[PDB]
């Protein structure tokens, strides 16, 4: 194998293992780091970290803090991966942003080219780059913010916005996207939204958000 | 006429002797239109000075306002409505009256 100790799914996928999957990998390539990571190897060639899956419900996404900070949930279905994980992993270079939803046979889709979230010091705070896609780019809206659940409030509105719409978020006030908002819930933006693609008052039934190295469009 | 019912379960809860946090739901029902923001209207009770003023939230999702420079073990009255993006009105909240 060309990496012995893959530190993404992109190294995964040019060792051959292209069948999307539960996989290994090894933050910076040091055994001792292992996390346990389910690769998305289809979509635009592969490669992708899924970090965050909602499909049915079936897991309740209205948790706190310190669960948001160490992940939950089993990566073959629902499931967050822990914001820990997520500033770990997009700290191993240039990481690019793609987020994919479907509402049975419509589908769309947003990325940004340049994804991180910073430490816990800085609360996690999400930086995004520039978009491409067909969901309209509903996430601008929270560049830089912190990230707010129901116990820990870092957004900039009066009102408690994780505990308002029933989620977990980098909350301004509140949000335009809320994908680890309550599955199935209709009432206004209390839901799985991405405003510019089907407004407040619709909970999109499938979404996933995974990450890929930027450095691998050149290969 | 309106184009929302009235916010629900206004709050008052002084934060202090000067502060007060105000926080209301989202009206039940929006009439052919979106709510773009709230006002929260309000006058003192009693003295002399019953000039009644208005603070406008920013956005349609930040359910709540802070009303501070408010005059220690003075009462106020308060009303809040949602202002729609087809220039209607809604439903004003029930009135509703510091330690
Ligand atoms: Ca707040």
């Amino acid at each position: 194998r060309v990496f012995p100790h893959p530190q993404d799914c992109a190294q995964h996928l040019m060792n051959g293992d292209t069948l999307s999957g539960v996989y290994p990998i090894f933050l910076n390539g040091e055994l001792s780091q292992k996390l346990q990571v389910y690769c998305d190897m289809t979509t635009d060639g592969g490669g992708w970290i899924v970090f965050q899956r909602r499909q049915n419900g079936q897991t309740d996404f209205f948790r706190k803090w310190a669960d948001y900070r160490v992940g939950f949930g089993n990566v073959e279905d629902e499931f967050w991966l822990g914001l820990d994980n997520i500033h770990r992993i997009t700290s191993q270079g240039r990481y690019e942003l793609r987020v994919d939803m479907r509402d049975g046979q419509e589908a769309a889709f947003a990325s940004y080219d340049r994804f991180s979230v910073e430490d816990s010091r800085n609360l996690y705070k999400l930086r995004i780059g520039s978009y491409n896609g067909t969901a309209g780019d509903s996430l601008s809206y929270h560049q830089g913010r912190p990230f707010s659940t129901e116990d820990r409030d870092n957004d900039v509105a009066v009102t408690n916005c994780a505990m308002s719409y029933k989620g977990a978020w980098w909350y301004k006030n509140c949000h335009r996207t809320n994908l680890n908002g309550k599955y199935g819930e209709s009432r206004h933006s209390q839901g799985i939204n991405w405003y510019h693609w089907k407004g407040h008052e619709f909970s999109i039934p499938f979404v996933e958000m995974k990450m890929r190295p930027y450095n691998h469009r050149l290969m | 006429s309106v184009c929302s019912s009235e916010p629900e379960n206004v709050q008052a809860d002084p934060e202090n002797y000067t502060s007060l946090l105000v926080t209301w739901e989202r009206p039940r029902v929006v009439y052919d239109t979106m709510i773009e923001k709230f006002a929260v209207l309000y006058q003192q009770l009693d003295g002399e000075d019953q000039t009644k003023h208005e603070f406008l939230t920013d956005g349609y999702q930040d359910l709540g306002a802070i009303l501070n420079n408010l005059l220690p073990n003075m009462s106020y009255v308060l009303q809040i409505v949602a202002i729609c993006t087809n220039g209607l009105y809604g439903k004003y909240s029930d009135q509703l009256i510091m330690p």
